[PDB]
RNA sequence: GCAGUGGUGGCCGAGUGGUUAAGGCGUCGGACUUGAAAUCCGAUUCGCUCUGCGAGCGUGGGUUCGAAUCCCACCCACUGCGC
RNA sequence: GCAGUGGUGGCCGAGUGGUUAAGGCGUCGGACUUGAAAUCCGAUUCGCUCUGCGAGCGUGGGUUCGAAUCCCACCCACUGCGC
């Protein structure tokens, strides 16, 4: 979420800037106006509640002193209460109680309302984002690598069967729509991809981390969105009831790894190479070339995750470094791609900017997104309460770390890209960087052993 | 870049509050008595010499020179009430030799407590750096009216490129040579030209104005560092 | 499930052997008598139902030919169609009653049959106390040496375990595995997959949840409530997370007629397994030893049901596992599990229990089981490709054996290869480890 | 090992049913006419020669030799009704030269259809191998009473180590040299000593008893294999 | 997730309210032929008290004397949409 | 899952119905000393209209004028059981 003081104008805030940003993201403004009025009321209510609490505390202290000195029997002051019998101070305490209760109800309502208005407001935008709402027209292509116009015979939907590495019908009998068995040479290729990606990220300084696949609901709420948490996440139920949700990405448990912590600024750029199986419930088929193992319910993904300093433009340098790491990965794999800057209307709520690596599929004749690199700034760290220093200052407010994430390799989609880009007439040529991790006999070619299902 | 322009206004309007809370949290234990005063200035050396101490703090600058030379009457000025109360509660205090009073050297006027053209020497020891660079000539003019027409004003404060200036992080910078500490008090680092053209614009005459160089060394941490203070003496024109 | 002809004296079977086997497994032997009576009544009911259906079809054929219960073909040929319709109503009432009786008998007949375990192999130790009668069959290595730390301290000393934050994120027993231990687990998976691939196994990555209609045929009722997580989608599906990759691999060939020529089917399952029971029995069972989620590599074989080939393959599977653990340098003994602690499908089970020198105990690392045709006939995986006229089909034999559960094998490696400066890397995993981790996993934290 | 002892009893009690269903599924198309008969045996060569054909099948052994030599009366014996009906529906059939009848050569008796000591030659061509080894002497005695005291019995059937004995899988073995086919009919593979001591135990006299070697070759599959039939002639003692 | 067409035996493929589920293809065994075979004869879903009868055409139901054929639901495909 | 003891601040650790949540330890900044420092002075949970007042001792509640102290529930540990 954003800092609430960005909306308080009595503090150094300015809700007009939040309105401009909420317009550029093509979201609903006026949420800024509702927030400003709710916040301005909450500040006065907080002042009044503090004063009522002070009066109640002073009444209790005076009562304790009267009792321990063995006494014989709301513009109040310290000396003013010092001249009342205990019964009268309790009579006053009852009025204090009524006022405190109604003020507390009003304050809780105002807090909840202001927060549910602050919840929608997206992060501030980096000035490099292309302002638009048409993703198909305004996606800003930044860079291009390789030959992105060559065509080849088969698409991945045929190639996964011609190598005998895919079982779709039996998978759908076992698991249902989209279930699949990966078998034979494609299990070795997936494992080779995992080894290569983990070794690359580990040499760059990332810490490989194998995450749990069940997240609790209390923690998943703080790392996910309303829509995702509603219709995109599977729910797990054990004996009892069951508040667990299968993770949709490893970025969700890794974000909750330093939850509620005061991180030392030294060692602040913590880099994590997450490794897990992801479970997504939305699988829609836009044609034939999106079937096969391209959009599935279950797949392994290697993720980059970085906690960064919020100062000195460090998280944006880190953003460039992460997209560069993924670019060099796919260049060593020899896969052509272009980098696109996503338009304002397509970013989710946490992102200030998002880059995508879209690989060219020569057998399908299309661009398909393989990597997604986001810089969510302190939008999530504030929710998770991951503070930037170990010590809180006297007067200043607490500062939070920035959190970036970027897919390094989703195994099924990268397998599809490798199959389409390395097909020959006799089989799939193995990429030179994966021959270390392949068994003997599978280090030069993955032969075709079945005919094409289309033919 | 620099500190928020809103925050610099809050620093200026809360200068006295920031100095008062400094004396609240630090008491009289932060600064140490200055015994180098008498030696440094050719004045103050060994009749009835009436003196004004602008920005007297909790003492630490007049009590040494006042227990040293016993024929000096002293006026003490400070805009923080806590500092005045500490000066009064000092056991070395006696009304026959001191006249302490609160006076914001930029807003208030000195004639409300001292007689005009009476003081023969006024000291500015690390006091002008706590004043905003655009309200310093206010202080110079406020003290110009109480100085005897042949008297002088003594000044030591931070100079350019001192180590303390060095140390400050970039998030503590208000402007060119203008910083703020963690406690809210500020520090301006003067240059000879700036101070000269600030005293000349209010009717003074320069006598000596030159830097003084020292060093700070902590043997245990083996730290030795350069320090650059600017010492000077300005004199009110006779006629 | 056993062949229902084993309980019918009419066919070449007899329930006395089944009762004596239910006694050897120390289970209930009264199920056999109920099964035999239900089966003998069902055969009569089925005969009567076939005769009623025959009469109905002759009535229909007579009516059809004329438009264009001691009844005979010629007997019906002499009736007015209205008379044939009256006869059809009588036949319909009789068929309704007979079908009610037959469904009841089949229901009870199958209920009593799915609780009779497989026949036993004459090598099985007949007893019920596992701790004394499990025949330690062979020893390998030095199973008496003792070393300083247990795995519960070693996983922290190398900084590869996060239990507290994992329990915050996932709950009791949740864990993050990080750093050097992720590389070691991946090296184990690589080495196991190459070992099994050289032997003729086909690696197979399975789905992690399974439809309930399919999971029933591979698991027991005890497992679903006690051990299977339930996955809920949208609109409230009924899928379950798999407890082992043997469950999806078994369903890979359901309702098939396999060619006897390609009968020695071997698969190396790779998947993540999810268990609910993580009950602890002291400190040495904490850490990553009993968790809810772990990767496992499985052996699954479909075999011919003839010529004792299933038991030869059983020996071959346990030998493959043994060689895997001898090449890693883990000392173990092979144990013949007692008949009391066998699951329903297993007709014999061998566990490989490794010596833990820091814990001072034997821990099970491999479980090898031969379920014969218990699950093949429930899944209808048939041996021949053609059926003979008047001859029942034969089902294949199915065997499964753990090759490597990665968390437990990591625990065994850490406890057996600890030094004063760290953990020595086993000689066979060095090629699958990153540079810098090919001789020693260094200690970087103190022992808790 | 061998076939279940329960199953061997079911095979013995269902011998006639198994042969009947063979003629139902295969009709008269499985076996081919034997034209080698007249040449092989010195009898049957070119007055009124009355003959008994035990196990006549659907013909295939008497119709050739019966259309060849036109002064032969023939008795036909078979325990399968379907085979008898096929023999009768044969267009080459006439009652003046043939007398077909069903008779289980082990249970039934031949005197109920043929006169004693009347037949001058009886043929056993691949018929005794379908009879259980412990009920063969029953057949030999049943036909011993209808043979003229100087007549003989002609016999060709499988011998030891023939290829057909080899092909059979181990799950098709009932005992030493005793197998069962997929259709339920059985095959016993005789040895010279076994047949000799089986005919001698019922009152016969051996004349010739020696193996006949052939093979079988399928050029397209390039299969050439050895075959070992046992041919013999036994004679009823004159006096 | 809608709003259309579909689903036949190991596989292909006919099927028309009264099949023997045709024809192929594949697989499996039996072969006794002297006119042997560069092949012939068969079998090849489940059940029963088996030379026969019963059940089965995605799975369940309905209408009909009778359904593989007509109807409905569900499941799974393919073609268009929503996402 | 029972049937007992427990849960204090970044950490250790006092705490006794009227604290200033003691003492340490760690971390962080400020230093103007001529008698500079082989150190000194401080800060270090949240909130508010900030020299102060309010909230906070696993989390929620109760009793009391007043609870970190007493009671209850839940959660999580440890010790014994069931499994
Ligand atoms: N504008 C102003 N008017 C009056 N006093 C001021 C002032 N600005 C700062 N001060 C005071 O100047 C003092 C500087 S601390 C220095 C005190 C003195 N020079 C000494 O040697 O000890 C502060 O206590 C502050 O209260
Ligand atoms: N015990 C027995 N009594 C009578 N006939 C028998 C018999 N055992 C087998 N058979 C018959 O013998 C026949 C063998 S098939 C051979 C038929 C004949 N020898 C020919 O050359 O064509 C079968 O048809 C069977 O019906
Ligand atoms: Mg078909
Ligand atoms: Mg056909
Ligand atoms: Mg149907
Ligand atoms: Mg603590
Ligand atoms: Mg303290
Ligand atoms: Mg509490």
């Amino acid at each position: 979420v954003l800092d609430l003081d960005l909306f308080r104008v009595d503090k150094g805030g300015d809700p007009a800037l939040i309105r401009e940003t909420q317009e550029k993201r093509f979201k609903d403004p006026g949420l800024v106006d509702q927030l400003v009025k709710a916040d301005s009321e909450w500040r006065r209510c907080r002042f009044r509640a503090d004063n009522l609490n002070k009066l109640k505390n002073l009444c209790s202290k005076t009562i304790g002193e009267k009792m321990k000195k063995k006494e014989p029997v709301d513009d109040l002051t310290a000396d003013a209460l010092a001249n009342l019998k205990v019964s009268q101070i309790k009579k006053v305490r009852l009025l204090i109680d009524e006022a405190i209760l109604k003020c507390d109800a009003e304050r809780i309502k105002l807090e909840a309302e202001r927060f549910e208005n602050l919840r929608e407001i997206g992060n501030l935008l980096h000035p490099s984002v292309p302002i638009s709402n048409d993703e198909d027209v305004d996606n800003k292509v930044e860079r291009i690598w390789g030959d992105c116009t060559v065509r080849k015979k088969y698409s991945h939907v045929d190639l996964v069967v011609m190598v005998d590495g895919f079982e779709g019908e039996k998978g759908a009998v076992v698991a249902g729509s989209r279930g699949y068995f990966l078998k034979g040479v494609l299990v070795f290729l997936e494992q080779a991809l995992i080894q290569y990606a983990l070794r690359t990220l580990g040499s760059r300084g990332y810490i490989p981390i194998y995450t749990p696949f069940f997240m609790r609901k209390e923690v998943m709420q703080e790392v996910a969105q309303l829509s995702q948490f509603d219709e995109e996440l599977y729910k797990v139920i054990g004996k009892g009831s069951d508040e667990k949700y299968l993770i949709a990405t490893s970025e969700q448990p890794i974000a909750a790894l330093h939850r509620d912590e005061w991180l030392r600024p030294e060692d602040l750029p913590i880099k994590y190479a997450g490794l897990s199986t992801c479970f997504r419930q939305e699988v829609g088929s836009h044609g034939r070339d999106t079937r096969g193992i391209f959009r599935v319910h279950q797949f392994e993904k290697i993720e980059q995750f970085v906690y960064s300093s919020p100062h000195d433009n460090k998280s944006w340098e880190m953003f460039e470094e992460m997209i560069t790491t993924a670019e060099e990965f796919y260049q060593s794999l020899g896969i052509p791609y272009h980098i696109v800057n996503i338009v304002s209307g397509s970013l989710n709520h946490a992102a200030s900017k998002k880059l995508d690596l879209e690989a060219w599929f020569p057998g399908s004749g299309a661009f398909r997104e393989l990597v997604s690199c986001s810089n969510c700034t302190d939008y999530q760290a504030r929710r998770l309460r991951i503070r930037y220093g170990q010590t809180k200052k006297m007067m200043d407010k607490v500062e939070f770390v920035h959190m970036l994430n970027a897919t390094m390799c989703a195994t099924t989609r990268t397998i599809c890209a490798i199959l389409e880009n390395y097909q020959t007439e006799k089989g799939i040529t193995v990429p030179e960087k994966l021959k270390e991790f392949m068994p003997p006999g599978l280090q030069e070619l993955i032969p075709f052993v079945k005919p094409a299902p289309i033919e | 870049t620099l500190v928020s322009d809103f925050k610099q206004q809050k620093l200026e309007q809360e200068a006295q509050k920031n100095w008062d809370l400094f004396y609240k949290r630090n008491s009289t234990n932060f600064f140490k008595d200055r015994h180098w005063t008498t030696r440094e200035f050719e004045e103050l050396r060994s009749q009835k010499l009436t003196m004004l101490e602008a920005g007297c703090g909790v003492g630490n600058c007049l009590f040494p020179l006042l227990e040293e030379d016993p024929n000096i009457f002293a006026y003490a000025c400070d805009f923080s009430p806590r500092a005045i109360e500490y000066v009064k509660q000092n056991p070395l205090y006696d009304t026959e030799r001191c006249k302490v009073f609160q006076c914001d050297l930029t807003k208030d006027d000195l004639l409300d407590h001292v007689p005009p053209e009476s003081v023969d020497v006024v000291m500015l020891i690390f006091v002008l750096s706590a004043v905003h660079p655009d309200k310093m000539h206010l202080v110079l003019q406020n003290i110009y009216k109480v100085l005897k027409p042949g008297k002088s004003v003594l000044f030591r404060d931070y100079g350019l490129y001192d180590h303390a200036m060095l140390r400050f992080k970039a998030s503590s910078k208000l402007g060119e040579n203008f910083y703020v500490r963690q406690d809210g008090t500020r520090s301006y680092f003067f240059t000879d030209d700036f101070l000269a053209q600030l005293f000349m614009d209010t009717g003074y005459e320069e006598v000596v104005n030159e830097y003084v160089f020292r060093e700070t060394v902590n043997k245990k941490e083996g730290l030795c560092v350069p320090r650059v203070f600017l010492q000077s003496k300005f004199l009110k024109p006779p006629k």
